[PDB]
């Protein structure tokens, strides 16, 4: 469908105290392929992220209503928005618009502005809110990527860890993905720092 | 004072005075009477002659609102015309949607809801007519109903309106108008007229009835000339 | 000017919500109403000027619906005007939460809607006070009063009118002995209120006089023969 | 003094006297004449002009085959009521494909008129209408007020100086009935004499009238055909 | 909403709330503009800051396109609006036809705007008057002034803003065809237009120019003095 | 309706000017006295507050003083309920603004929007105008740090130093005169608006609670803007304590 | 639809100021923020003994954690009561959280500001204080006819309030329990209210960790003893 | 203030609409021409300044081929009719495929006249009258025509009607000079003589504007050829 013309995944995953997130590169229509240089994901400022994918269209346009509605809470309150809180925003966004309905899969991770404590969940295409503790992925190659995780995830990761298990996933994965593939980039949010890494993958 | 510059602001003794004025504009009007028996409802109005240009039946306070339903005005015609066509549109609206006609208490009183409505804003006037409203039905009977420019509805077994009023109503006191029949009605609504109007500002008139009730078959319709003047003649026993 | 419209005085009143206070008194006709264990009642001054105007035709007693009852004070311009728009109300609070609208709500909505008036300078305060009866399965007999300010409250026993001052003494009167609350002799106090203040001894088709029971939530009024055995015979 | 601001506001007496002021307005311009026999009736419009320099004004505004109208008032305060009336007209034969009564056309004007009245911030007209047609039931003469009332006459002279030309009116009136087209014309333009002065009377130049009839549609003249109308008439 | 009329007649047939409006105008600063010979020239002058404000904000002398300028005096709230609304009917008139705009196409939608805004019901005249001047096609220089009544003129040397009477005075007379020969001689006019009206004000006077094909520029303080400083 | 009671704010007086605007500046001076200065390092922003009493809290970050954006903020005098309107009309213009081009507003574009919705109720609307006059502060990518005042009228302008609210013929005349244009930066410049805001209050030994101060600096690539901790400002007048003597 | 609120000649709001002037004239009402909560006292007063006092009260919830009072005209207080709680529901759609105290103030300010200026309304007469407890602090608001609602750690306001604001110069201390600044309050109406004082006409809740609380006659009596 | 726009008087007047025709006593004076040959119209451009450009201020556009126009008092409230009028007269040959008649162009000018109100409207309606004299003159098929048009909105046919602050003595000059068959160049001569003398300037082809309309020729504005001819003929 028009979920799979542009192709790409999200991928993340929960440490111990920390979560991490990968998501490929590559951005092209159908067979073709255009360019490997584009971002599926955006930083919401400290200890939060999120992630994109689906049609591109809708990743480089939903995703720019956040920081609009986002900015507009980070006034009021003196305070950064929770990402148990931030669900509910892209949830009620998606469903203003439910009609004619946006074509992404939203996805996010990070911590509890209050301090440590980590938080993750995903949404569906029609906006639904669903908390899972475990991991999230989205994109064309999902059916691929389930595998992969479910069988290398643990409950509680270093973030030594996490390094080589959500990398280890998405090569192997991703892999035997026609429309994915080509670069990954791997964001990794610890307490006091943020690590960001590049994989080095098959060009296909 | 600057109290009573529009209908909005209260008096300080607690008194709309532009409504109380749409009263005494009805003061001005002619006398019009109606009464209500067993049989049905009769209307009478003093029909003034300002030239003799008019043509016969010019000028008619006797307006149709629906088959069952009549109506008698006093007041500026023009308030009366333009309410009579609201009337009319409202009791057709009503069997378009509820499919028979509407009765007389239902019909009164969602005009009395158009005519309090232009009485509470500032931007609108109160209508300067008050009016009558009988009707005849087999379920019901005859009935009359009144408004005021105030909107409120009062059922009577006899009314008067017009300039020369209190003097109208002691005289339909002093007979019960209840027992009598509607052939008998016109008789004495022509001998009043002729006792209220005397021969001072005004020079010459005549006399307009209309006839609802059970003789009409539940149908609004005007006196005929025949009987008409037959009972004017009867009338003018008094006059020698 | 601040006499005229509707704008803060510099002592703060309301100049024409307060010449409205006026206009319920100027009406001429005095009401009581007082609840009592089992029952509300409610008895209002029953005028007929002429005998040509008919009794069923002129009427206090408003029925909003079926187990609310309501009372109208003032020139009736405004009363029947309150009504209707009432009506409007209580049939909507069923087709939207399905079920018979509390006297609570029905003082509160009609009150927002008097509420605008003195908000809004466009339109006026209406000239007449609202009393609405009723009972509820948990606080029972329910007897509130909306001013066309927009104020309403329990009232245990209230009073409107030119008598209201005289009115309202008696009932304290009553009130202060702890008198025992039984449905009928409570009408008498009602009754005997009007009765002593004018002093009068009015005839049965002098008053107006409703009911509700909770063996009865649906409204009544009393039959003017039943009105008539209560007064002559039970003066007592 | 304060009540003469709005109509809204009410008099002590109960009198609205901007709608009292709309009815002087119509007394501040040119007198019309109009009179229904049995069968034909006329409309005897006069026009004035400024100077002699402008030519006269328009005091007749034709409607439909069986209706029209002459103007008395307030000039263009007509031309909304008149492109009114002509819609009116055209929508009774765009549907019904027949002419609308004159009587209810009359009572709809009347409806026009009126709306505005009650409601402050829209000004009444300021401008009379007599309007005659001709149906199944023979002529009509209607005469209208600012104040939306409208009555059935015989014949009806408005406007200044009109009454020397109603007390004409009134006693030759039995005549208007049995005379015929010819004399309808003739006796119509003999009340408008009493309309002016005694220097200034009546020519066939500032005087234009129109009539309608059984079989014969309703039509305007002006010179032409109105000099052998007034020549051979006493005066 | 607002409903009302503002601006009505009078017993003597003028209009109060316009000639009100256009007292506001002379109540505002000086600003003259003239219509050069291949050029055009703009000039205001500067009420005296006091070692505070910023130019950027404060410069009446602006540019609606790169054919056509303008410059402005009165209240500077209304002045802000009409530039605004009149650079979207520039790129709204090539928008609309691929030809550029024309200085008489633009500066009649402008002055009917505060026609507009003169009967429309609960708006109010403008207490701008602003000059409109630009360059049409083969480069035929144009300069119109607008009127908060609506109204439009054309002007071959005009003066806006307090004293223009008393500057219009000084054109009438100085201005012949030795005016406006050469772009310095256009210049130095602008700046003696400005010597009547100003009381110790010297440096205040800022200058404007538009060269043929070339889009309004700026001339620097030290540019402005270099003609300044020929004064006897 | 009734048009007796109408004051029709859109009518020029017989002078030529407004009368609602007119009597707006003169509330605007019962105000308390805010001041602030444009400097090498970033800008400087400090406020009085008017309201003294041993039951007052201030739960927020500042009273007088917002922040508008990340690259901008303001301050206020004026009436402080209009104030509330237009400050989230400042931030309902940026965030648009974010939208179409994904990039911070620059200073300039963000005061003449506003300033175009303050003078629109004085143009038509019949509603009454506002009575708040605003203080601009903030970077840009192309002027940089820029200082702005703003008028109830909607007129606006830059400024390098400027005082609103009260005592604003004594203050601007006492800035102007150490004032150091293009040269006194932050830290010395700071030691200003204690000297004058010390002026300003007519009642002596100036206190850090009666007074708010608040920068804005951009550094490495980022903008940081922070409300000056009390305790070190006391030290900041403990200065201005020594000065006198010294 | 013309705003009637026009600027004085001395720059004063007139409309605005005739409203704090009706609300100076209504009953007194104070307030105390101190310890782990918050508490308003108000003064019910009656016409006569024939009006019942629990059908009607003057200290409403907003939220479970939000709850506020008020003295000045009574009608007008009715229609903030169904603005507020709409618009904190409006609140829990969007972020599917209890709405702050800080927020909710603001935006229902907003609504005083937008009377205070859209045509054909006249300004409120009445002024409300804002309780409220938020992630284990608690916000004791002052809300005015104007729509300026300011911070406070104590506050009096109704009638009397100048003695009332001199109580609270020396009544109120800093590390006061939540009930001891009950009776404190009770205090500070001893010498206002007069007459007699009973626990129907005194009406006071309160706020804390387990959220707004409003207070029964049966306990306010044994909170009496002072 | 103190009194409302569609106020009655106690004459039976409008406040309003009294002061527009007392308003129109300011304007420039400016007579209308009808001959047999055809139609004239002339008007008075009324320079303030050598510095304003004469021919750029235009009182006499082309509606149509046949029409004209003409102009009083304020200028741009004239410019708001002319523009909605040029509208729809191409409106009609948009339609009809022919030119608009003279009497069909007053007609809807006369609608956008009365239009005038306030209340009950949207704000994109004409709240006040206009304070222009109209002279909308023209030649076809049916012959020469001209129309006279004030604030109130009537037109009627006339031979030659005078407007502006001299319209007073110039309406009866007009009157005296013109009768029976006299034509367009004829017509130009008592046209220059009155317009001269009631003027406090003298006559000049700049100070002035003149167009005419004929059956066989149209609209034709007289450039500094003609106008320079007919002063010096005069």
């Amino acid at each position: 469908s028009i979920m799979s013309y542009n192709g790409g995944a999200v991928m993340a995953m929960k440490g111990k105290n920390c979560v991490a997130i990968a998501a490929d590169r590559r951005f092209g229509i159908q067979a073709q392929m255009v360019t490997t240089d584009f971002q599926k994901i955006f930083p919401m400022g400290d200890r939060l992220y999120i992630g994109l994918a689906g049609l591109a269209t809708d990743v480089q346009t939903v995703a720019q209503r956040l920081k609009f509605r986002l900015n507009l809470y980070e006034l009021k309150e003196g305070r950064q928005i929770k990402p148990y809180t931030l669900m509910s925003m892209v949830a009620n966004l998606l469903y203003e618009k439910r009609f004619g309905p946006y074509y992404t899969e939203p996805v996010i991770a990070g911590l509890d502005p209050k301090t440590f404590k980590p938080f993750i969940c995903s949404l569906d295409l029609i906006g639904c809110p669903m908390v899972t503790d475990d991991f999230v992925v989205s994109g064309t190659c999902t059916e691929q990527m389930y595998g992969m995780c479910e069988s290398l995830w643990e409950p509680n990761m270093d973030p030594e860890h996490l390094f080589e298990t959500i990398s280890q996933a998405m090569l192997n994965a991703v892999d035997r993905d026609a429309v994915s593939g080509m670069g990954v980039i791997v964001h990794i949010i610890e307490k006091d720092k943020i690590t960001t890494r590049t994989l080095k993958a098959r060009m296909d | 004072t600057g109290y009573d510059l529009s209908a909005s602001t209260f008096s300080p003794d607690g008194r709309v005075f532009q409504v109380e004025y749409a009263m005494k504009a009805v003061e001005n009007s002619s006398t019009a009477i109606g009464i209500r028996c067993k049989d049905g409802v009769v209307f009478g109005v003093e029909k003034l002659v300002l030239s003799k240009l008019y043509e016969e039946g010019s000028n008619k306070r006797l307006f149709n609102v629906d088959r069952h339903v009549g109506m008698a005005v006093a007041g500026l015609l023009a308030d009366a015309r333009s309410l009579a066509d609201i009337a009319r549109e409202e009791a057709s609206n009503f069997r378009s949607n509820f499919g028979y006609n509407i009765p007389l208490k239902h019909l009164a009183d969602r005009v009395a809801m158009y005519v309090h409505a232009y009485t509470l804003y500032s931007a609108v006037r109160p209508f300067g007519c008050s009016f009558m409203l009988g009707s005849y039905s087999v379920n019901d009977g005859a009935q009359l109903y009144m408004i005021d420019p105030s909107g409120v509805s009062y059922g009577y077994w006899g009314c008067a309106i017009g300039k020369a009023r209190q003097a109208a109503k002691t005289e339909i006191e002093k007979l019960q108008m209840k027992e009598m029949t509607c052939r008998d009605v016109v008789k004495e609504v022509a001998k009043i007229i002729y006792i209220v109007h005397d021969e001072v500002k005004d020079k010459a008139f005549e006399l307009e009835l209309s006839w609802v009730g059970e003789i009409t078959n539940g149908r609004h319709e005007i006196v005929p000339k025949d009987v008409r003047e037959e009972a004017e003649k009867y009338a003018k026993e008094s006059l020698k | 000017f601040d006499r005229h419209i509707t704008i803060f005085s510099p002592e703060g009143r309301l100049y024409q919500v307060e010449y409205a206070f006026k206009a319920i008194n100027q009406g001429g006709l005095t009401s009581v109403a007082v609840r009592g264990k089992d029952c509300a009642v409610i008895v209002t001054q029953k005028k007929v000027p002429d005998k040509l105007l008919d009794s069923s035709t002129v009427t206090h007693l408003f029925k909003i619906t079926e187990n609310i009852g309501c009372v109208m004070t003032g020139m009736t311009a405004d009363s029947r005007s309150q009504v209707q728009r009432a009506r409007y109300e209580a049939a909507n609070w069923k087709y939207k939460y399905g079920y018979e609208i509390p006297v609570d709500m029905l003082c509160k909505r009609i009150a927002d809607i008097s509420q605008v008036y003195t908000q809004n300078a466009e339109m006026r305060p209406l000239g007449c006070c609202m009393i609405l009866i009723g009972i509820d399965e948990e606080q029972g007999p329910q007897v509130y009063k909306c001013d066309p300010a927009g104020y309403y409250c329990g009232f245990k026993a209230t009073a409107a009118g030119v008598k209201q001052t005289e009115s309202t003494s008696f009932l304290e009167k009553k009130v202060k002995k702890k008198f025992d609350w039984t449905f009928e002799q409570t009408v008498e106090t009602a009754i005997t209120c009007l009765s002593t203040v004018l002093s009068i001894d009015f005839k049965p088709s002098e008053i107006e006089v409703g009911v509700v029971t909770v063996e009865n939530p649906k409204f009544r009024i009393l039959t003017e023969a039943e009105i008539d055995a209560h007064l002559v015979a039970l003066a007592e | 003094n304060q009540y003469d601001n709005d109509v809204t506001v009410w008099s002590p007496q109960g009198r609205i006297h901007q709608i009292e002021y709309a009815m002087e307005a119509v007394k501040q311009g040119s007198a019309t004449v109009g009179l229904k026999s049995k069968t034909h009736a006329v409309l005897v419009a006069l026009k004035r002009a400024q100077s002699e320099l402008a030519a006269h004004q328009k005091k007749i505004l034709h409607v439909d085959n069986h209706i029209g109208i002459s103007i008395a008032g307030l000039t263009a305060d007509a031309r909304l009521l008149c492109n009114f009336m002509r819609q009116e007209c055209l929508d009774s034969r765009f549907v019904f494909d027949r002419p609308l009564p004159v009587s209810r056309l009359v009572s709809l004007i009347g409806s026009k008129t009126q709306i505005p009245t009650q409601r402050y911030g829209r000004r009444p007209y300021g401008v009379g209408l007599l309007i005659a047609g001709y149906d199944d039931m023979g002529p009509h003469i209607f005469q209208t007020c600012p104040s939306a009332n409208y009555f059935d006459c015989r014949a009806m002279s408005i406007g200044a100086r009109s009454q020397s030309a109603r007390t004409y009116l009134e006693r030759h009136m039995s005549e208007f009935m049995e005379c015929n087209l010819n004399e309808l014309v003739k006796h119509g333009l003999r009340a408008l004499r009493e309309t002016l002065p005694a220097e200034q009377d009546l020519t066939t130049k500032n005087v234009s009238i129109g009539i309608v009839g059984k079989d014969l549609e309703f039509t305007i003249y002006d010179d032409d055909d109105v000099s052998p109308f007034l020549e051979g008439l006493e005066e | 909403s607002y409903d009302r009329a503002i601006t009505v007649f009078s017993p003597d047939g003028h209009l109060f709330q316009v000639e009100y409006a256009q007292e506001a105008v002379k109540k505002g600063s000086t600003a003259v503009g003239v219509r050069g010979k291949d050029i055009v020239v703009l000039g205001v002058e500067k009420k005296s800051v006091a070692k505070l404000q910023d130019e950027r904000t404060v410069r009446k002398i602006c540019a609606l396109d790169d054919n056509v300028c303008m410059a402005f005096a009165g209240l500077t709230a209304d002045a802000r609006i009409v530039i605004n609304r009149a650079r979207v009917e520039c790129q709204s008139h090539r928008l609309t036809v691929e030809d550029p705009v024309t200085v008489e196409y633009i500066t009649r939608y402008i002055a009917s705007l505060k026609q507009r805004y003169t009967q429309s019901n609960g708006r109010r005249p403008f207490g701008i008057s602003a000059l409109i001047v630009g360059f049409d096609f083969d480069g035929t220089p144009r300069l119109y002034q607008t009127d908060p009544s609506g109204t439009y003129h054309a002007w071959k040397a005009n003066a806006i803003g307090r004293g223009a009477k008393s500057v219009r005075e000084f054109l009438e007379k100085n201005y012949t065809d030795e005016a406006i020969e050469t772009d310095d001689l256009t210049i130095k006019l602008v700046i003696k237009a400005l010597l009547e009206v100003v009381q110790s004000g010297g440096k205040n006077i800022e200058l404007a120019v538009m060269r043929r094909d070339q889009p309004l520029k700026i001339l620097n303080p030290e540019e402005i003095e270099k003609y300044v400083a020929e004064i006897e | 309706m009734s048009r007796r009671y109408d004051s029709r704010t859109t009518i020029f007086s017989p002078e030529g000017r407004l009368y609602q605007v007119e009597y707006a500046m003169e509330a605007i001076g019962h105000a308390g006295t805010c001041l602030g200065i444009l400097a090498n390092d970033g800008v400087l922003l400090a406020a009085e507050r008017r309201n003294i009493h041993k039951l007052l809290d201030e739960v927020f970050f500042s009273e007088k003083i917002y922040k508008l954006n990340e690259d901008m903020a303001c301050s206020v005098a004026g009436i402080t309920s209009d104030a509330n309107v237009l400050t989230n009309e400042l931030r309902l213009i940026a965030q648009r603004y974010l939208l179409q081009y994904q990039e911070p507003i620059p200073c300039e574009q963000l005061v003449t929007a506003l300033c175009d919705i303050k003078q629109a109720y004085t143009q038509f609307g019949g509603k009454r105008p506002f009575g708040v006059s605003l203080l601009y502060i903030g970077w840009d990518k192309h002027y940089g740090f820029q200082l702005y005042q703003s008028d109830p009228s909607g007129n606006y302008g830059g400024w390098k130093a400027t005082c609103i609210g009260n005592n604003s013929a004594a203050a601007v005349s006492m800035l102007k005169q150490d004032y150091k244009e293009g040269e006194m930066t932050l830290k010395s410049a700071l030691a200003l608006a204690i000297k004058v805001l010390n002026k300003t209050m007519d009642v002596s030994k100036l206190s850090a609670e009666k007074v708010e101060i608040a920068t804005l600096t951009r550094e490495n690539g980022k903008t940081v803007i922070r409300v000056l901790k009390q305790k070190e400002v006391e030290q900041l007048i403990k200065k201005h304590e020594e000065e006198e003597a010294k | 639809s013309f705003s009637l609120t026009t600027f004085s000649p001395s720059g004063k709001l007139v409309q605005i100021e005739y409203a704090l002037a009706a609300v100076a004239g209504g009953a007194p009402s104070v307030g105390i923020k101190a310890a782990n909560g918050v508490v308003l006292a108000t003064e019910k007063k009656q016409k006569s003994i024939l009006y019942d006092e629990r059908s009607v009260h003057k200290v409403e919830p907003i939220t479970k954690h939000i709850g506020l009072v008020y003295s000045g005209m009574g009608p007008d207080y009715r229609v903030l009561v169904h603005r507020a709680r709409k618009l904190a529901q409006q609140y829990y759609l969007v972020y599917q959280e209890p709405i702050p105290t800080a927020q909710l103030v603001q935006r229902v300010a907003s609504v005083m500001q937008e009377y205070t200026q859209s045509g054909g309304v006249r300004p409120f007469g009445v002024s409300l204080l804002i309780c409220g407890w938020n992630e284990g602090r608690p916000y004791l608001f002052q809300s005015d006819p104007s729509g300026a609602y300011f911070a406070w750690k104590a506050t009096a306001m109704g009638k009397n309030y100048v003695n009332g604001k001199t109580f609270l110069e020396k009544r109120y201390n800093e590390d006061l329990e939540l009930e001891d600044a009950i009776h404190t309050a009770i205090l500070t109406l001893k010498e206002s209210f007069e007459g007699q004082m009973t626990e129907d006409n005194i009406e006071v809740g309160i706020c804390n960790e387990a959220g707004f609380r409003r207070l029964t006659p049966t306990e306010v009596k044994d909170y009496l003893a002072a | 203030y103190d009194r409302g726009v569609n106020t009655f008087s106690p004459e039976g007047r409008l406040f309003q609409v009294e002061y527009a025709i007392e308003a129109i006593k300011l304007g420039s004076t400016a007579i209308g021409i009808q001959t047999s040959e055809g139609v004239c119209l002339a008007v008075e451009k009324r320079i303030t300044s050598p510095l304003m450009e004469p021919s750029s201020i235009e009182k006499i556009v082309e509606i149509d081929a046949h029409i004209g126009c003409a102009m009083s008092g304020l200028i741009a409230d004239a410019k708001t009719l002319i523009d909605k009028a040029r509208v729809e007269t191409q409106n009609h040959w948009f339609t009809y495929n022919e030119t608009m008649t003279v009497e069909s162009v007053t007609q809807a000018v006369s609608n956008l006249a009365l239009q005038f109100g306030e209340e009950d409207a949207d704000p994109g309606a004409m709240s006040r009258p206009f304070g222009v004299a109209l002279l909308f003159g023209g030649v076809d098929e049916k012959g020469p025509q001209l129309f006279h048009m004030d604030p109130s909105g009537t037109f009627v046919q006339c031979d030659a009607r005078a407007i502006g602050s001299a319209s007073e003595g110039a309406q009866s000059s007009l009157q005296e000079v013109y009768h029976k068959s006299m034509t367009l160049k004829e017509a130009i001569k008592s046209s220059l003589i009155i317009l001269k003398q009631v003027m406090e300037e003298k006559l000049n082809a700049t100070n002035i504007e003149l167009a005419t309309v004929q059956p066989g020729q149209n609209f034709h504005m007289f450039t500094k050829e003609e106008l320079e001819e007919v002063i010096k003929d005069i």
